[PDB]
RNA sequence: GAAAAGUACCCCGGGAGGGGAGUGAAAGAGUACCUGAAACCGUGUGCCUACAAUCCGUCAGAGCCUCCUGGGUGGUGAUGGCGUGCCUUUUGAAGAAUGAGCCUGCGAGUCAGGGACAUGUCGCAAGGUUAACCCGUGUGGGGUA
RNA sequence: GGGAUGAGCUGUGGGUAGGGGUGAAAGGCCAAUCAAACUCCGUGAUAGCUGGUUCUCCCCGAAAUGCAUUUAGGUGCAGC
RNA sequence: CGCGGCACAUCCACCUUGUGGUGGGUGUGGGUAGGGGAGCGUCCCUCAUUCAGCGAAGCCACCGGGUGACCGGUGGUGGAGGGUGGGGGAGUGAGAAUGCAGGCAUGAGUAGCGACAAGGCAAGUGAGAACCUUGCCCGCCGAAAGACCAAGGGUUCCUGGGCCAGGCCAGUCCGCCCAGGGUGAGUCGGGACCUAAGGCGAGGCCGACAGGCGUAGUCGAUGGACAACGGGUUGAUAUUC
């Protein structure tokens, strides 16, 4: 099956607004005595120091 | 109304697409809130993004002499830059048409408290 | 006659077949190599 | 050519309007010369000057005024010499 | 760009790219470069919009917003009515007949001939006109076949 | 799955050329094209057929009938 | 019907009573094919005139205007040509031709990312590593998924660099990009030896011409003849050094 018409721009924008990136959950930490801000899942490696900083 | 820097990545070899999705996570927020999001996003283009926030407030600092603690990309966007044009060979002897889209990636931090 | 595709490069039956000395054999051989020289063809 | 390097000339159109100078080297191939002092190019360091073209510029007389010239024949060479108007000297 | 004067130096960046400086009349000319339209893609912003069936407009019309002096612009448009795309081709198409995704550019009664007919107009007029050709820097003067 | 010492398969080199070739014959094949290849040229082939033919306004404004027609979805003359 | 604007045809009265204007009547003004009439806009030329680096064209916005095509003004942008009028001439107007070229959408961040051998960990390099390097485990082919030659390709080989294109992801890697280097023969495979099919073919025969065929001859390997083995070595050649 191909498009009977092209969509219109309303349509075409409202199917494609949706396709955004999930937003991280972030959290505060302190590791060597800096502070930082990182995903709550990778707290333990963080405070581990398995986390590259950047 | 309130002090600003700009910084440019031109012809960044990103989809503007793609580069607005993750770009919509980080307008209006604090320069480094939005490079601690960027930092841990998933998506490839958060990096070239980073990066242009990251050069916009060293801007900022450098030339404007103001404080990158008080400093909110007050406005980005990607526009769409040049797009190569490449022959996918597909079946039967069609030759399909793939576009390498590229961006540019335009930041605006300003200082306000 | 599976897979197999129509051109089967020998160069050797290139210049035979397509080659000067052939086209120079005939008339309408010169007439060829004469008009692609007309024409300009860096290729004869 | 009529400007050639060794005689002085007067830039007569241009920034550097009344410039007496010097020509360093004449390039007749594009119709350009080097004048000493003549549209100082400030040049990023890694200052000089910049070619003007041969019509913006008159050769002086080594007698003051600036000049057109034109040429006569030394009767001794056969050679065409460069001479001036304004009595026709040199 | 008139001229490479083609952006020294510093800063972010692995680079790309950019910012500040600097050159330039101009960088609203930066070797992706004159002018820089449209399609198309963002970002910001004013109004509307999540109980409504919409050829997408039109007329009526509140309310907001904006800019000027209750009034008038400009934007928007709750709500009411009316309202079956364009082209081709058909007796008849909104048609579920054809063609068109969009924009920009291009793409179709032209020219020749002392041709033919008819007309408008101008010159001369019982006449009119030359053709080849000849002579002239020409578009002018000759040239009766 | 068929043949697989044979009317076998296959390499290399060669020959047959377009009303011609070749065909254990299917109008098969002759460079992904074959009831007559391909290219260039005649050539801007021709098509009573289909499509298209671009700015404006003002005035008037049809026909889809007759006759004839290798004619009937064309055309001539008439009618309008 | 009322009030106002326009137009066409026709009539009547004044003004050089037809080139016709003015006023007033009267009638008329849906329209496809089609006929007739009158104009708008673009470009070029000529004549006159007038703007233009104190800013032309083109483009953009806004405000105005005309019965229409359309027009003007102002501002922005821009950087060298325009405006008006009498004429002259058109490659003079597009929305449609499954029209042509280019740019860009829609589908859509969708399908797909090319065999059903299968990857993993540690370490390294690096800005960046699922994919590159090293080691080790695991698995797969093994009448090939191994090693070679011919044809074909043409430098893809090696070294050192590179990493925005390419590689269906990424890439620090690469058959990609760049530079330099690299292929050594009396014996190998060919020629300088031989001929097959077939090709060309002195003269020749035949054919209006074009040309066809062919003798002598001369080519033409896929065949005949012909003298090298083993080992070592380079980053890259080796029956060649
Ligand atoms: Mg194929
Ligand atoms: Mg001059
Ligand atoms: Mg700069
Ligand atoms: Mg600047
Ligand atoms: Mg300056
Ligand atoms: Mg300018
Ligand atoms: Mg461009
Ligand atoms: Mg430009
Ligand atoms: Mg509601
Ligand atoms: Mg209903
Ligand atoms: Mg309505
Ligand atoms: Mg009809
Ligand atoms: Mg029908
Ligand atoms: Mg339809
Ligand atoms: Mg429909
Ligand atoms: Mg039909
Ligand atoms: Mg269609
Ligand atoms: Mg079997
Ligand atoms: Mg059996
Ligand atoms: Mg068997
Ligand atoms: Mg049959
Ligand atoms: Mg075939
Ligand atoms: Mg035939
Ligand atoms: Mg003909
Ligand atoms: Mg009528
Ligand atoms: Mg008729
Ligand atoms: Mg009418
Ligand atoms: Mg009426
Ligand atoms: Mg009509
Ligand atoms: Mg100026
Ligand atoms: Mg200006
Ligand atoms: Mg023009
Ligand atoms: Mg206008
Ligand atoms: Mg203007
Ligand atoms: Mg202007
Ligand atoms: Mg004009
Ligand atoms: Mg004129
Ligand atoms: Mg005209
Ligand atoms: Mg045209
Ligand atoms: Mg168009
Ligand atoms: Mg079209
Ligand atoms: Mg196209
Ligand atoms: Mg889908
Ligand atoms: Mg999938
Ligand atoms: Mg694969
Ligand atoms: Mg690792
Ligand atoms: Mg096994
Ligand atoms: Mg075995
Ligand atoms: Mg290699
Ligand atoms: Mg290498
Ligand atoms: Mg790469
Ligand atoms: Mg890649
Ligand atoms: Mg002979
Ligand atoms: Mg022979
Ligand atoms: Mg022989
Ligand atoms: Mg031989
Ligand atoms: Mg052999
Ligand atoms: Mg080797």
């Amino acid at each position: 099956a191909v498009p009977k018409r092209r969509k219109s721009r309303s349509n075409t924008r409202s199917r494609r607004s949706q396709w955004k990136a999930a937003k991280t959950e972030l959290v505060g930490v302190t590791v060597a005595g800096h502070a930082h801000k990182v995903p709550r899942r990778l707290l333990k490696a963080a405070r581990l120091g398995l986390i590259d900083f950047d | 109304e309130y002090p600003s820097a700009v910084a440019k990545a031109r012809f960044v070899r990103v989809s503007p697409r793609k580069a607005r999705r993750v770009i919509d996570l980080v307008r209006g927020r604090s320069v480094s809130d939005a490079l601690d999001i960027l930092r841990w996003a998933p998506q490839a283009a958060s990096g070239p993004v980073a990066k242009v926030i990251a050069s916009a407030a060293a801007n900022a600092q450098n030339n404007g002499g103001l404080d990158p603690a008080t400093l909110v990309v007050a406005t980005v966007y990607a526009d769409q830059g040049p797009t190569a044009k490449r022959i996918r060979p597909r079946a039967q002897g069609r030759a399909f048409r793939i576009r390498r889209r590229t961006s540019h990636i335009t930041v605006v931090v300003e200082s306000r408290p | 006659t599976k897979g197999k595709r129509t051109f089967q490069p020998n160069n050797r039956r290139r210049a035979r077949v397509h080659g000067f000395r052939l086209r120079m054999r005939t008339r309408a051989g010169r007439s060829i190599v004469s008009s692609r020289r007309r024409k300009g063809r860096r290729t004869l | 050519m009529k400007v050639h390097k060794g005689d002085t000339v007067l830039v007569i159109s241009g920034k550097d309007k009344g410039a007496k100078g010097k020509v360093l080297q004449a390039y007749p191939d594009r119709n350009r010369v080097l004048v000493e002092g003549v549209n100082r190019i400030k040049k990023h360091t890694a200052t000089q000057e910049a070619p003007i073209h041969v019509s913006n510029v008159m050769v002086v007389d080594s007698d003051g005024k600036p000049t057109r010239i034109g040429y006569r024949v030394d009767e001794e060479t056969g050679k065409r010499v460069r001479i001036s108007k304004r009595n026709g000297k040199d």
